[PDB]
């Protein structure tokens, strides 16, 4: 999910948090860090906070798959949840 | 002539601190351009990484060390700092610094260079230091092996690790064995430095043994004679 509240600013570039050590999933348009498996990142190359990748891999708790969800798209996680209003 | 030198290491008492500088000069560039890592390798062992700065900000540090670790910089000085506190058996070990371009503000990735420092030691145990006593190997006229002949000098029960020898104030490199330590019965270390010579020039060239022991400060330069010993 996008969390933009993280791209900070580190005095004069953009910087990232976590919430608790959570993967934040992270770049630039520019070239900097590619990937973003990560504690709180700083980002040398780009500065500007709308042209970053604030992400929120947090898949410590699996969700509904809504059709208004982006995929997972790392696997078919486990998780069959019944219904109750049968 | 781009350098990174350390300074700081030392015997240190478990749950004590101490405190590590790097010193850094020469390049094309600006102080404060540079990442700066701390790297620890523990006697027979890998390298482990402790932890970076960059422009005052950038930190992280190893689970070994988190919470016992401040790395700090000074840029108006050149010097990257490691501050340790509450020091275990288990950070025993030489220190490096090392700084990368990969993580700098000013971005050259094509002209992209590391550097190593020299390395310093940090042992965490009970404090003492002793230097060591210096012998010379006499060469033997009957040892004269085909025109070649060798000599040495034992370098004997010092404490802790390690020393230095040269030969001829580094004059003399060629077929030079300086033996790792064997640790000693006593608990003391002993070493034998030595080297391969013309026997022809037997008693009409000097050759000295240069030893440094930093720990005890000692320095003892030998003179080696022919003797047959």
């Amino acid at each position: 999910v996008a969390d933009h509240s993280l791209l900070s600013i580190h005095s004069a570039k953009v910087k990232i948090t976590v919430p608790s050590g959570a993967q934040v999933k992270y770049y630039c348009k520019c070239p900097d860090v590619r990937e973003g498996i990560t504690s709180s990142d700083h980002t040398t190359t780009c500065t500007d906070v709308k042209q970053c990748r604030a992400y929120l891999i947090d898949n410590k708790k699996w969700v509904y798959n809504s059709g208004r969800l982006p995929r997972g798209e790392g696997d078919t996680f486990k998780g069959k949840l019944h219904v109750p209003f049968v | 002539x781009x350098x990174x030198x350390x300074x700081x290491x030392x015997x240190x008492x478990x749950x004590x601190x101490x405190x590590x500088x790097x010193x850094x000069x020469x390049x094309x560039x600006x102080x404060x351009x540079x990442x700066x890592x701390x790297x620890x390798x523990x006697x027979x062992x890998x390298x482990x990484x402790x932890x970076x700065x960059x422009x005052x900000x950038x930190x992280x540090x190893x689970x070994x060390x988190x919470x016992x670790x401040x790395x700090x910089x000074x840029x108006x000085x050149x010097x990257x700092x490691x501050x340790x506190x509450x020091x275990x058996x288990x950070x025993x070990x030489x220190x490096x610094x090392x700084x990368x371009x990969x993580x700098x503000x000013x971005x050259x990735x094509x002209x992209x260079x590391x550097x190593x420092x020299x390395x310093x030691x940090x042992x965490x145990x009970x404090x003492x230091x002793x230097x060591x006593x210096x012998x010379x190997x006499x060469x033997x006229x009957x040892x004269x092996x085909x025109x070649x002949x060798x000599x040495x000098x034992x370098x004997x029960x010092x404490x802790x690790x390690x020393x230095x020898x040269x030969x001829x104030x580094x004059x003399x490199x060629x077929x030079x064995x300086x033996x790792x330590x064997x640790x000693x019965x006593x608990x003391x270390x002993x070493x034998x430095x030595x080297x391969x010579x013309x026997x022809x020039x037997x008693x009409x060239x000097x050759x000295x043994x240069x030893x440094x022991x930093x720990x005890x400060x000692x320095x003892x330069x030998x003179x080696x004679x022919x003797a047959a010993a």
